[PDB]
């Protein structure tokens, strides 16, 4: 881990979003992908018309899945970006017809020490799909590992990427998270009996353009 | 100090007004309060 | 922030940690000094009463918050209405002292006595409770005591209070999930 | 118009100990002198410093006297001003007008046998706690003094103020069974042929006895 | 902790009293209450009679209870202070009418880090009983938490307090040691059974007045 | 001067308010007991 | 300021006298009424 009994040191990492943060004592560091910042928001497809919405840059949270010993190898669960948003994030898909955002994602499996076994946590663009023998090169895209001995948290960050510089999320998902099992969960005597993996996700940097008309 | 608003001097010797303190040979709670740890312990992001 | 809970070490976060801004705070009203020095009434005996800071009822604002205190230390200034003249005596005075008039008498005056008291006690402060019979306090914590012909309403206001090693201070247990109660309102 | 003021309730009776004077009536009186008059004394203290007066023992005497048996005690008293051995004293006398008091006492001693009459003393101060000493050999573990007659008649001790308090009562509680200051013991530790002689007891104020917050508690 | 696998680093703290040391691995440091250092020591009430006594300013020991997991929240044991001597303080209060001393306090609850509840060690003035909805409140009182995940020892230092300079110890004793159960003991599969908690206690800056006739 | 406690100036005249002490062409009690011998008479050992 | 008229000071303080102003961080009919028109909009003769 790189620091100092129980989850510790500079292994404790706090991560602010607007008015929601999230502290983990066993922090193994963030995974920036592709870039360290995002490419030009201002660009002519806009014409000058785009605005930066603050308010949704803050954390959302869904239960990705429950990993338990009989999960093996290749086991994965897929998670599409965005997803699903009840919140200000998601309003402005129904207010905007243009938008671009990046993702700050924390992913969670919380057994304990006695735990063995390991997750690998990535965030790979345009991806519907995979095959099993891809799984293997899986670590091409920016991600992390979740490995009980060591940590509970993955946090990996990654700008807008797409063909457009603005997107219409309503038919096009650019971002994919996925979980994949690498080392099949261990219980032995002391280990939790199964881990439930969740996600704690913050868009970043929201542009969105070309408001559309109420319902009304 | 304490509840009292009059801006005129108190008629009678200070003697008489109060009992007199006397010292030999400091506010714990203050200090303590404002030795409060108000920072963050690890490292911060964003 | 996270910290390593079992030391009593203070820790106090703001609303910086989440983008807020703490504002400005004026305790002038939460100063024991200030907080103190009001009247407060205890029933009194007929004839003698013993001037003891622990009459205080202790559900009273000046009651509970004295109680809040281990030692404490004040001067005194008492209201009283009584018929016939009014004595008092200091710390230490045999009570047969009570019926001579050279120790401090306020002739009647209607419609009450009100007199500024300096501590007598022999400790150089007193206690809400003392470690002795283990209710009883020892005879040497109070402030003297008065007799008039009849008293029937006593009031203590304490003066330049101190206040040393804080005890528990305890609001009502509510039944249900919040203490409610009718607070003062225009009319219908 | 004239001006306002707030005649306040509470305040302005006859006060018998009030800090304030009353309006003259008849004025321009002249004293006859009355500078440099002998014997004038501004603080009672002064004087209980000063003239030191008689203790009080059995019988009625200002002396205790040389007993010739194996019990060594010539007299044990509670540290009081209340106590009946101080009772005839300017001290006591002064005291019972004070609630409180703080600081030392002295007691002195003097010898009036004949030149041929020796013996040595034995003055020690008992605190409260523990039942006070019988012997001068259980006494030795308190603060005391030890001393012989000779050329000088006389010797003074200080009696020690030693409390949990600042300040001590003058009056003794009728609920205080044992004295809550402690004894003074007074042992001979022996004589050589002084059978019958007198040892005269007197006490006055120390250099830092003190006493506060006045009281008239007499009814008679 | 604030340190860094086992009970560790700047987590050892090495306490002497005299001639005596205690050792400790797992600190949590020392909580000094109501003051730093005695107030005046030489006052009227003595008139510079008091002499410090600086044999008995060492440990002694005594078993306060046993914690088992049948106790609740708010099982107390309380210790007033100054308690029975049998070595050089203890014969102090024989031998003097006036004494006083602040107190160097040390409570250990040794299981092991499979254990989980918390104890509250406080050191109390002038307390003879206590209500249950004041316990609530104990922490306004010089205290430290007792938590198995972290330490094994709490320790509290406080001066002599009192409405007088010197006291009598035979008719009033000003501190009270109290040990407060805030959560039960578990001990799961690995914990130990039951943990027994010990005081390791100090008499600091010891004075005393007022000598006293022998018995003889 | 005595059990008098006021700050303020006396309305009426000294002349009035008391009597005027004269003189014609001193604490006895005070020398007396400054004047005691507080020594040790004789030799002091240890 | 209000209809009070006595020359000398108030024998208490501001602070209890009356409740104390906070600033954060202007009488606006009066400038709405010195703003008014008052002149002669056209040409004026004679």
């Amino acid at each position: 881990d790189k620091k100092t009994t129980t989850l510790l040191e500079d292994r404790i990492l706090t991560t602010r979003n607007g008015h929601t943060t999230s502290t983990t004592q066993s922090s193994v560091g963030v995974t920036y992908g592709y870039a360290t910042a995002e490419d030009f928001v201002s660009g002519p497809n806009t014409s000058g018309l785009e605005t930066r919405v603050v308010q949704a840059e803050r954390f959302f949270k869904t239960h990705l899945f429950d990993w338990v010993t009989s999960d093996s190898f290749g086991r994965c669960h897929l998670l599409e970006l965005p997803t699903d948003h009840k919140g200000v994030y998601g309003s402005l898909t129904d207010s905007y017809a243009y938008m671009r955002n990046g993702w700050d994602v924390e992913v969670t499996a919380v057994g304990n020490q006695f735990n063995g076994g390991c997750l690998l946590v990535a965030m790979v663009p345009e991806l519907c799909s995979i095959q099993k023998r891809e799984l293997y090169q899986l670590t091409l895209f920016p991600h992390q590992f979740i490995n009980p001995r060591t940590n509970m948290t993955a946090h990996i960050t990654v700008p807008f990427v797409g063909v457009n510089r603005y997107d219409q999320y309503k038919v096009h998902k650019p971002w994919t998270l996925v979980v994949m099992v690498v080392a099949p969960l261990t219980v032995n005597t002391e280990g939790a009996p199964q881990i439930k993996v969740y996600a704690n996700i913050a868009p970043t940097n929201v542009h969105v353009a070309g408001e559309f008309p109420s319902k009304e | 100090s304490g509840n009292t608003g009059s801006i005129i001097n108190n008629y009678y010797m200070q003697q008489y007004q109060n009992s007199m303190d006397t010292q030999l040979g400091n506010d714990w709670f203050s200090k303590l309060a404002s030795s409060a740890f108000s920072g963050l312990f690890g490292a911060l992001l964003a | 922030t996270t910290s390593a809970g079992e030391s009593a070490d203070p820790v106090t976060t703001t609303v910086e940690n989440y983008g807020g801004e703490t504002q400005i705070q004026r305790r002038q009203h939460t100063d024991v000094s200030f907080i103190m020095d009001r009247f407060v009434k205890v029933t009194p005996q007929n004839q003698i009463n013993i001037l003891d800071l622990m009459q205080v009822p202790s559900h009273t604002l000046v009651g509970a918050l004295l109680r809040a205190s281990t030692y404490y230390f004040s001067d005194l200034e008492i209201a009283v209405k009584h018929e016939g003249d009014l004595t008092w005596v200091p710390n230490g005075a045999p009570e047969k002292a009570l019926d001579n008039t050279t120790n401090p008498t306020a002739y009647h005056k209607a419609p009450l006595t009100r007199l500024a008291l300096p501590y007598t006690a022999p400790h150089r402060v007193l206690a809400t409770v003392y470690n002795g019979e283990c209710r009883t306090l020892p005879t040497s914590f109070n402030y003297g005591a008065i007799k008039a012909t009849r008293v029937t309403e006593l009031l203590y206001r304490m003066k330049r209070a101190e206040t040393y090693c804080p005890r528990p201070l305890l609001a009502i247990h509510p039944t249900e999930a919040r203490h409610k109660q009718k607070i003062v309102a225009p009319v219908k | 118009g004239i001006f306002p003021v707030a005649c306040s309730d509470g305040y302005g009776g006859l006060v018998t100990t009030d800090p304030k004077t009353a309006d003259p009536v008849y004025g321009k009186v002249f004293n006859p002198p009355r500078n440099q008059l002998p014997g004038r004394f501004t603080n009672l203290l002064d004087v209980a410093e000063a003239c030191p007066t008689f203790l009080r023992f059995e019988g009625g005497v200002p002396y205790v006297t040389t007993k010739t048996d194996s019990d060594r005690v010539l007299a044990q008293f509670d540290m009081s001003l209340a106590a009946k051995h101080m009772s005839n004293t300017f001290l006591a006398g002064l005291a019972q007008y004070y609630t409180q008091y703080s600081g030392t006492i002295n007691l002195h001693f003097m010898f009036t046998g004949p030149t041929d009459a020796k013996a040595r003393y034995m003055v020690a101060y008992a605190p409260p706690g523990m039942e006070p000493p019988k012997t001068p050999e259980a006494a030795a573990h308190c603060i005391h003094a030890e001393w012989d007659t000779g050329l000088n008649s006389k010797f003074t001790f200080s009696i020690p103020y030693l409390s949990a308090a600042d300040y001590t009562y003058t009056a003794s509680d009728v609920a205080e069974t044992t004295n809550v200051q402690g004894w003074v013991c007074l042992f001979q530790i022996t004589h050589g042929k002084a059978d019958g002689d007198a040892l005269v007891v007197l006490a006055s104020a120390g250099k830092d006895f003190e006493l506060r917050l006045p009281v008239d508690a007499r009814a008679e």
